[PDB]
RNA sequence: GCGAUGUGUG
DNA sequence: TGAATCTCTTCCAGCACACATCGGGACGTACT
DNA sequence: AGTACGTCCCGGAAGAGATTCA
């Protein structure tokens, strides 16, 4: 389901940016999830192009 | 006709040509002057009898009841389904003493014809409005339902040119208070939807 | 410790001035109002406004209203820069009090400088991709927004009192993409499905219906005539009816 | 019949239904309420006395000491609510208390050793309320809500379906004190009552049975009838009952007499019943095997040994029936049980039950409640105690042992307040027989279930709560109690209890802001009633019905005034003949019927009362006797309309107003108007904004005078009698004898409250509608209030309107004017600014309110005076400076105007803080008020001296005449006026020994008066002086405002437009206003349209009338045309003559009549087709009400000739030069170096995370970017951009987001690490 | 308060409206919401308004008409066993009064002016369950009781 | 130069 | 013995405005 | 005298009981 595969994306921030914060950024900062950006919500949280 | 102009012709075109269309338009309208009076909206002749020929039919019904013949559920379930189809009569006769009453000598000695009472006009345009919007001005306003989602036993009798005795009124109220208020909750939820998938793709 | 990383996580929140449970780091974060849904994923600009808007139908549909106050106090670094361009103040300052003073020559100059910059509109319920669209302004007096009437259903938007805003692109990369991707022109389709959406709307269309309807009897009755332009003639003289049944050449 | 005043513009009517009672007093609730929450009323019933006797005695512990309430006076207050608005302070007022605090005699039998009674201890203030029904906390006029809440008591809901997937109902009942601990029961598909305390966690019910100190036995003997076995002689014989046969189908032997009468393998017949009940056989043996399916109902021991053989609440085997048969038992107590008519739902709970004793119950009680810490047996006995039985937590009022026991079918409407064993018996008896079927659920919303509060309940609650807030400290300091050293006062504090209710009515989902920008919206928001506030249900959580509006609200809640939105029926407004019950349920009015009479008498009634009886619509033509003249007719009976039989009825309708509200009572034609837009109609309505000059309004409804009158904006004369002073500022009346007090009455004094602010920025304003030497009768207006015009609702103005598009400038409901309305200032509004300037003496040294500001010009320097302010009046323009401050270091710290506003300043107010010397302006501004409220007492008293020597003069009319010997000595030598044996020289001496005391009363009026205007009010701390500013600008209209009718036709005003290029007519006059018919069918509101007809019917009455006077025609001929005008229409309770009126008089009536004949219209009694067509006739108008036309432009005829008339339509606050607002580059925010947000502060749009969305789905990139990164976040890269564009070059450079920068810092200030990387 | 029991030719019947309204009706205003829809997209916008609520009553009714064909129980049995009137009966009562009345008796969801109106869970009903040509059937409507005569039995 | 609650607008 | 089926309890509920109020009290003193 | 300055603070859904066919 959506509400689900928002959480468990490749990217992190993302979901960070969705629905919930802490779980997500728990899970990740025990999964050491190195992040690359390769996604429109992620640039433009960093502001680069898109 | 827009939209084939552009698939046939490009784009320049076919813009060009919309802004030409709203500017013909607003000006011939203006022109013309399509009103609305009191006096637009006909009340049919026959509306009266039938209204009473149904009321003399619920009595039957009433009738068959008071002698046992049906229990008060089925009695419901007539009556509503009797005054469904006076309903439809009456539309029927509306919308028919609207769309061709203007007739007219033509050099000879008579026609009818497509009207031209401003009310039908802004219908058959497809303006705004249409047989139901025209309907609920001349015609009854059919049944409301009540919270239950249930079908109250009296119609509105009268329309929006007569006037509504309170009772009615009082009840279309809650009729139409319920969407009203349900628009609300809607557009919320709705919205929830837009954005989960928007952080989905 | 655990208030401060989350207040309200563990028992009974505590409180902070008389009786509602202060903000938090986690609240510093998650939520409707935390840093990502309330700074980021969208945010406040500057170079914008707002105001009501009306219809002025006068307006190919490339082009739209725009406050003649509202544009001066937008595009200020602009006609800042033209001002010392052409050379009537030296110091930037100056050029503040001389748009301040809202001289004559500004004026000049600021229509120089809009007519051809492109500027963006929204509404509020920024539903759909029509939900931003572009034109070229065109200064008015008066202090609301005009806006081409045919726009309007792709915005959902009556003319009930509904409030619309403008951001102005300051870039030249950014003239360009409205010019390309945002000017209603380049939008007669919704992404949705293969409707038009520069359908016609009420007014216009009660015109047309009333402009094309045979009576059976009217002035003029079925003569006969060559040009269109003549009927024309016809209509505006009033020597004939305007609709009436009649036989005509055409090509 | 009518009074002076009214005729001088007797408003025409419409309308069939002789009104029988008129309408109330629209402020009931409110000053109902209030004045019921003060008063020093007996035997306590609901006041302050209430929470006192509530509260009080406070006892020691056993301390031989005691505390109790005497008495209580309420001061008159400290300042009154004109000056009080001015400066600030709440419009509070005394409290003292009486207190006798006595300490018992120590080592003694009760008795005393000694009491001291405090000279009424003030316990702080609270506010009092205005006439018209408000409260000023701060400088501000705010107003409480009325709450909508759940009834205290017991109910019994569904919640069918959702729940357990199960497709089985569900039943939970609920009781809710007043102040308490709720309680509530309910099932699960096991079957299994359980009891919840506070919705913490589920037990089984029969926990609190055994609870209340029950033996299982008798609980079962409660809930349950019995079943005897008789061990005989053998097989053990069964008594039976035949009613228990007809919901059971036995299939086995069923024998009598020998005789079997249900054979095996057979049901059970009525006619089985009959017979077996003439029978009377109850002894009848049974198969062995049938007791099998049954269960114990007492216990049974070895008669023997004394030893069990079987507890209660056991299933029955063959081997129990043996040892019970050995042991030598006969009686056999078991359960009737059933699958229809009743279950064994106890029992099998009572299976269910861990616990088996009173004291490892109250374990389990006290477990669920304090979770984990240990049990103690009188812990928890104390515990059970206070939920449930003690005054101090729980509690109902009588409204709630009211409700309950009706609920309960029980006799007494009054009760105790705690509950009962019975009482809690009971209810899980009515909840088990609606399980079983017979009983009803009952419905949340059924109004019979919701209750209106008020602000008197708000506040006796409240101030309860800090009275047991203060009794906590108060028997504390008690304990510590020595001999008589001290005083109560010693042992209180007002503080908190100050402090409480200062909170309740300053922060609220109730104390909220007066809407104080028409007349109408005061009387409105007085009346609104939510759902909402404490106690109330929420907007997130609230549902759906609830929202709803039930068929019952009828006539006791409007079914249309309400604001769509976040929320819609949660803020139901207040039905118009509304009241308040004793109790304090919904009341509505009815009109009594006999056997076929409808008598005048007036009969209230409740929700649950209409239930029960029948009701007859309003329109219900009856004829002259109280007869109908039908014989079926429309009427409601449960929820229900139908058509019921003449003689049936109970009660009938009062007036046909009754079922709308004062916000929607206004709405002329409502009838023939759809809901939706009636509504949103009547909203905008509401959202009316004053004029400059009242007109009138045209098509009325009738309710306009009355809610004029109670709105207190106008003022109303208190008596009556005869003007002798009119002034623009005030007026000042004479009064008939009679009226006269019994002596030395005087005269009255009317000030009017001139410009000043609302409480939207909105002038207020009062004019004179009277003339100098003239009657004026008790209970009329004088002056009218804004929007008012000779004691009538005018909000909005008429206008000349036609219906037809106009080259496209009305699309959508785009409402096109004409310049001539911008000529006449017909909509040009008034709005006032209250601006601010104040200073602190803080650290580098206090400031200036001085000129002395450098870095400036002439441009500045002129318009302030020479002591540091504006000069009143100044027309100043933006960027201007009021108020002249400074940073000492020394910067400036100047009040400037606020952008983009105009205008002009009218007044300027300076408080001080005592102790500062007050600069020149200041003396100044001190001595205008000083001598202006000087010579405000010198009128007060010298007319006063006025007043009481005509007085004497009228004295010596008869008795001791002394003419000449009167007037040639001055009118004060009157000590022993020759006067005869009668009373008048008495009367004398009364009006000279008054003389002398008002003497030395007005002078120490005057010099305490002087004093409250030099003293320096108490303020901020820090603070050093207060200079506020009034600003006035005139705002006149432009194309972008909101105007719209009163159906919801709204409007965006698009483009003004030039007297030539308006429609106009034949006759030559242009028009108004053209909006679009377009927009007629859609909104299903045809209403409109007949206002406007029947508005073009006035009109030309007037043109008529107009002309006829211009001719200077004598006045027969306007008598017989005003005559036949009135007396046009089918019937009408209208009937007005003309012959009594007096020709002077009837020539002013035509004088006001000339801008049009003014008719009005019940809400559906109201005028039909054919009388407006018959009062066109009468005009010289097309029957129709179409004409042609001419397009100025074209000059020509239009085709299909269109509908003019006169619509009365309004105009809203939302003012263009108001939204409209934008930015370039301000200021910053100081967290995020963002923009601000909104106009005031000079701030920009926001641009959305929708439109980042819509962006994206563009291939827009280099927008999104420079609309994230440049135009917000960067202050590096923004001030590049800026430079940049100065120098042409369009260009930009990312850099970072400063937002993203800070959301970075934030994580890593959790305990999480974060980086950037390498590339 | 029900009772499932059908006769064949309504249960045809029911079916036939079952089909030409999710079949013909349905699409047709399918359509012409459509139309209307194409970008109208108005609350107020009555038109919509009456469609939705035409779509809102034949859904009602479809899914009524859809819960009986999945519960009600046919009996479309022969004029075989004959006599009693427990069922599907042409039936003649007459009165006191000679109030000649003549009709058959079907289900529930079979109640209009089409061939025969009379239910089966109605009280008259109740009384004429099992009878014959010569009794005395009486009820006891909400006026009181009453009572008739048989005067015919017919099958088909 | 912030945040809470309320009111209203679409 | 262990795999199903209840049942407490954390997480989210549209967007954009406009305006409004209000923001610690308490407890105790070296002085003012 | 009385205080401005001190400290003091309804829906879903998924997890851990917890219950029942073995
Ligand atoms: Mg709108």
């Amino acid at each position: 389901g959506i509400t689900k595969a928002s959480l468990a994306t490749e990217s992190f921030i993302s979901a960070a940016s969705f629905q919930e914060t802490t779980r997500v950024l728990t899970e990740a900062a025990v999964a050491g999830k190195r992040d690359e950006l390769r996604g429109l919500k992620e640039n433009v949280i960093v502001g680069r192009l898109i | 006709m827009l939209n084939t102009c552009y698939r046939i012709l490009g784009l320049k075109p076919t813009v060009i040509f919309a802004d030409q269309i709203m500017y013909t338009g607003f000006a011939y309208a203006a022109r013309s002057g399509a009103s609305v009076g009191i006096d637009d909206m006909v009340i049919p002749e026959k509306k009266h009898e039938i209204i009473s020929e149904a009321e003399a039919e619920v009595a039957e019904i009433q009738e068959q009841f008071q002698s046992g013949l049906v229990t008060a559920g089925e009695r419901y379930n007539k009556v509503i389904d009797i005054w469904a189809a006076a309903n439809d009569r009456v539309s029927k006769a509306m919308m028919d003493n609207l769309q061709t009453e203007t007739v007219i000598n033509r050099d000879g000695q008579e026609e009818k014809q497509v009207s031209f009472n401003s009310i039908y006009m802004m219908a058959d345009s497809g303006a705004r409005g249409s047989a139901a919007q025209i309907r609920q001005l001349a015609g009854m306003r059919g049944l409301m339902a009540k919270p239950d989602g249930s079908i109250i036993e009296t119609p509105i009798t009268a329309n929006f040119r007569e006037g509504l005795n309170v009772l009615q009124y009082f009840i279309s109220t809650h009729g139409a208070r319920k969407g009203l208020a349900d628009t609300a909750l809607k557009t919320a939820n709705s919205g929830y939807l837009t954005r989960r998938l928007v952080d989905v793709a | 410790v655990d208030a401060l990383l989350d207040n309200g996580r563990r028992g009974r929140a505590i409180t902070g001035s008389n009786k509602r449970p202060l903000k938090s780091l986690a609240d510093m974060i998650k939520g409707k109002q935390g840093r990502f849904r309330q700074n980021l994923l969208g945010k406040r600009v500057d170079y914008s406004g707002r105001s009501v808007i009306t219809v002025g139908p006068y307006l190919r549909l490339h082009q739209c209203g725009l406050p003649k106050k509202m544009a001066l106090e937008l595009f200020k670094p602009f006609i800042y820069g033209k001002l010392e361009l052409r050379g009537l103040a030296t110091t930037i300052k100056a050029a503040k009090k001389m748009v301040e003073r809202e001289e004559a020559v500004v004026w000049d100059i600021l229509d120089e400088v809009i007519r051809e910059h492109p500027v963006l509109l929204n509404r509020a319920p920024t539903l759909h991709r029509l939900g931003i669209q572009a034109f070229e302004p065109v200064l008015i007096e008066g202090k609301a927004i005009q806006l081409h009437p045919l726009v309007c259903a792709a915005y959902n938007a009556d003319f009930d009192g509904d409030q619309m805003a403008v951001h102005v692109p300051l870039t030249l990369e950014a003239q360009l993409e409205a010019r390309a991707l945002m000017m209603s022109t380049n939008n007669i389709l919704s992404p949705a499905n293969g409707e038009p959406i520069i359908v016609p709307s009420q007014d216009v269309v009660l015109g047309l219906y009333y402009m094309t309807r045979d009576c059976v009897n009217a002035k003029g009755e079925g003569m006969v005539l060559t040009g269109p332009k003549e009927a024309e003639r016809l209509y505006r003289s009033g020597l004939a009816s305007l609709h009436a049944r009649v036989k005509v050449r055409i090509t | 019949v009518y009074s002076y005043t009214e005729k001088k513009r007797i408003r025409k009517d419409f309308g069939k239904r002789p009104q029988v009672l008129d309408v109330p007093y629209l402020l009931s609730i409110q000053l109902d309420s209030f004045q019921k929450f003060i008063e020093q009323d007996p035997e306590g019933q609901y006041g302050l006395e209430a929470a006192f006797r509530s509260v009080f005695p406070i006892q020691s512990y056993s301390g031989n000491s005691e505390l109790q309430y005497v008495s209580y006076r309420l001061g008159e207050p400290v300042f009154d609510v004109q000056e009080c608005q001015i400066r600030g302070v709440t419009y509070s007022a005394p409290l003292r208390v009486k207190l006798r605090l006595v300490i018992y005699e120590r080592e003694a039998p009760e008795g005393t050793v000694k009491d001291i009674k405090e000279q009424e201890v003030y316990m702080g203030e609270i506010p009092l309320m205005t006439d018209n029904g408000t409260f000023v906390i701060n400088g501000t006029e705010r107003v409480i809500v009325s709450q909508l809440h759940r009834s205290p008591g017991v109910f019994f809901d569904s919640d069918k379906g959702k729940t357990h997937s199960s497709g089985k109902v569900l039943y939970n009942a609920r009781i809710i004190p007043y102040r308490g601990s709720w309680l509530d029961f309910e099932f699960d598909p096991k079957d299994n009552l359980f009891v919840r305390i506070d919705r913490r966690r589920k037990l089984p019910a029969t926990i609190i049975l055994r609870a209340l100190n029950y033996t299982t036995e008798q609980i079962l003997d409660l809930f349950f009838e019995k079943v005897i076995f008789e061990i005989r002689d053998n097989k053990l014989q069964m008594e039976l009952v035949p009613e228990r046969l007809r919901g059971e189908t036995a299939s086995f032997d069923i024998e009598a007499n020998g005789k079997v009468y249900v054979e095996k393998g057979r049901r059970i017949t009525a006619r089985h019943i009959r017979q077996l009940e003439k029978d009377d056989v109850k002894l009848i043996e049974v198969p062995v095997e049938y007791i099998a399916g049954k269960v114990v109902a007492k216990d049974y021991i070895d008669e023997s040994t004394g030893e069990l053989i079987c507890a209660a609440n056991m299933e029955l085997s063959l081997d129990l029936l043996a040892k019970l048969s050995q042991s030598g038992h006969k009686r056999i107590e078991t359960l009737f049980t059933n699958d229809l008519d009743h279950g064994p739902y106890i029992s099998e709970t009572l299976r269910v039950d861990p616990t088996n004793d009173r004291l490892s119950a109250l374990v389990e009680i006290y477990r669920m409640m304090r979770p984990g810490e240990p049990p103690t047996r009188e812990a928890a006995e104390s515990l059970f105690e206070n939920l449930f039985f003690s005054e101090d937590r729980y509690d109902l009022s009588a409204v709630g042992r009211m409700k309950f026991n009706r609920s309960l079918l029980r006799e007494e409407i009054e009760g105790s307040g705690i509950l009962s064993k019975d009482d809690i018996i009971d209810v899980m008896k009515k909840l088990i027989d609606i399980r079983n079927g017979k009983g009803e659920v009952d419905d949340i919303d059924h109004l019979g279930n919701r209750r209106i509060r008020s602000v008197g309940e708000m506040a006796e609650n409240q101030f309860r709560v800090g009275l047991v807030r203060v009794e906590r400290a108060v028997k504390e300091r008690l304990s510590l109690g020595d001999l008589d050293t001290l005083m109560p006062q010693d042992m209180i504090n007002a503080k908190p209890i100050s402090a409480a209710v200062k909170e309740f009515f300053g922060s609220s989902q109730l104390s909220q802001f007066m809407d104080q920008n028409n007349p109408l919206s005061e009387i409105t928001h007085k009346r609104r009633i939510s759902a909402l506030g404490p106690g109330g249900l929420t907007r997130e959580r609230a549902g759906f019905e609830v929202r709803d509006v039930h068929p019952t609200h009828y006539g006791r809640v409007c079914p249309i005034e309400t604001p769509e939105g976040p929320n819609i029926g949660l803020i139901n407004s207040l039905s118009v003949y509304a009241q308040t019950n004793e109790y304090g349920f919904l009341e509505t009015p009815y009109r009594k019927v006999t056997d076929g009479v409808v008598t005048d008498e007036i009969h209230y009634l409740s929700a649950i009362e209409e239930g029960n009886y029948v009701i007859a619509q309003a329109n219900s033509n009856l004829d002259e006797e109280g007869h109908f003249v039908e014989d079926l007719v429309t009427c409601r009976s449960k929820g229900e309309s139908s058509l019921f039989s003449r003689d049936q009825v109970d009660y009938m309708d009062v007036s046909t107003q009754q079922v709308v509200s004062v916000g929607a009572s206004l709405i002329p034609f409502l009838e023939h108007d759809d809901a939706n837009r009636a509504l949103m109609g009547a909203n905008m309505q509401r959202q009316a904004v004053p004029t400059l000059r009242a007109d009138k309004p045209l098509v009325g409804t009738g309710m306009e005078r009355a809610v004029a009158v109670d709105s207190g904006v106008t003022a109303v004369a208190k008596r009556g009698g005869v003007v002798q002073y009119v002034d623009a500022s005030r007026i000042v009346i004479k009064v008939n004898e009679d009226e006269m007090y019994p002596g030395e009455a005087g005269i009255d004094i009317y000030n009017l409250t001139k410009y000043t602010r609302s409480n939207q920025n909105t002038c207020i304003n009062q004019m004179p509608c009277v003339s100098l030497g003239e009657p004026v009768e008790r209970g009329d207006v004088l002056a009218d209030g804004p929007s008012t015009d000779l004691g009538e609702l005018a909000l909005g103005q008429n206008m000349r309107v036609a219906f037809m598009p106009w080259n496209g400038y009305n699309f959508e409901d785009s409402i096109l004017v004409s310049e001539r309305v911008v000529q006449e200032d017909r909509f040009t509004t008034i709005h006032i600014q209250e601006l601010a300037c104040v200073s602190r003496d803080t650290k580098l040294g206090p400031e200036e309110i001085t000129a002395d500001i450098p870095n400036v010009g002439e441009a500045a320097l002129s318009k302030l005076d020479e002591s540091g302010i504006v000069y009143i009046g100044a027309e100043v323009t933006g960027g201007d400076i009021l108020v002249g401050k400074v940073t000492p270091k020394v910067k400036d710290s100047s009040l400037r105007v606020p952008n983009g506003v105009s205008g002009t300043v009218i007044d300027v107010q300076v408080f001080t803080r005592d102790g500062v010397e007050k600069d020149k302006r200041a003396l100044e501004i001190e001595e205008m008020q000083l001598k202006q409220a000087k010579k405000d007492l010198s009128e007060e008293l010298q007319i006063l001296e006025a007043g009481l020597f005509s007085r004497i003069r009228a004295v010596l009319v008869a008795g001791g005449v002394e003419a000449e010997k009167l007037d040639k000595l001055p009118r004060d030598r009157w000590l022993e006026l020759g006067l005869t044996d009668e009373e008048k020289q008495n009367q004398l001496e009364q009006l000279a020994e008054q003389y002398d005391e008002l003497k030395h009363e007005f002078e120490k009026k005057l010099e305490a008066k002087r004093r409250k205007i030099t003293q320096g009010d108490d303020l901020a701390p820090g603070v050093l002086k207060i200079v506020k500013v009034y600003l006035a600008v005139k705002r006149r209209i432009q194309p972008g405002d909101k105007m719209a009718g009163r159906h919801g036709n709204k409007g965006v005003i698009s483009k003004i437009n030039p007297i030539e290029d308006m429609p106009y007519d034949e006759n030559g006059t242009p028009v108004d206003i053209v909006l679009n018919p377009l927009g007629v069918p859609s909104r299903m509101n045809i209403g409109q349209i007949l206002e406007t007809h029947l508005g073009m019917a006035a009109k030309g009455i007037g043109d008529k009338i107009n002309a006829m006077l211009k001719q200077q025609q004598e006045v027969a001929k306007l008598r017989e045309f005003i005559q036949r005008a009135y007396d046009l229409g089918a019937d009408v309770r209208q009937k007005v003559d003309l012959s009594t009126f007096s020709d002077e008089e009837v020539m002013r009536l035509a004088e006001n009549l000339r801008k049009g004949m003014p008719i009005a219209t019940p809400v559906f009694d109201g005028a039909k087709e054919a009388e407006i067509k018959e009062l066109l006739k009468l005009g010289d108008l097309p029957t129709s009400g179409q004409i042609r036309l001419y397009d100025g432009r074209t000059g020509e005829q239009f085709e299909r000739p269109v509908t003019v008339g006169y619509m009365y339509m309004l105009k809203l606050n939302h003012l263009v030069d108001d939204k409209m607002h934008a930015r370039s580059t301000g200021s910053y925010s100081l967290v995020t170096q963002q923009p601000l947000g909104g106009k005031a502060q000079f701030g920009g749009q926001r641009f959305g995370e929708m439109e980042v969305w819509a962006l994206e789905a563009y291939g827009a990139a280099y927008t999104l970017q420079e609309m994230l990164t440049v135009k917000s976040d960067d202050v590096n890269g923004r001030t590049k951009m800026y430079k940049n564009i100065v120098d042409g070059n369009h260009q930009m450079e990312p850099g970072m987001p400063e937002s993203f920068n800070v959301l970075l810092k934030e994580i890593r200030s959790l305990g999480i690490n974060i980086e950037l990387e390498d590339e | 308060m029900k009772t499932p029991l059908v006769t064949r030719e309504g249960y045809e019947k029911l079916k036939q409206e079952l089909n030409y309204l999710w079949r013909e009706e349905r699409p047709e205003v399918t359509k012409k919401v459509t139309w209307a829809a194409s970008l109208g997209d108005r609350s107020e916008n009555a038109d919509y308004q009456y469609n939705k609520k035409r779509l809102r009553e034949i859904d009602r009714r479809v899914r009524y008409l859809t819960k009986c064909m999945e519960n009600l129980k046919i009996v479309d049995y022969s004029p075989q066993q004959e006599g009693k009137v427990f069922f599907g009966a042409w039936v003649e009562i007459e009165n006191d009064d000679g109030v000649t009345h003549r009709f058959r008796i079907v289900g529930y969801d079979e109640i209009f002016g089409r061939k025969d109106y009379i239910s089966i869970d109605s009280p008259m009903a109740r009384a004429l369950l099992k009878k014959e040509v010569g009794d005395l059937a009486v009820v006891n409507t909400p006026a009181g009781e009453a009572s008739w005569y048989v005067n015919a039995i017919e099958y088909v």
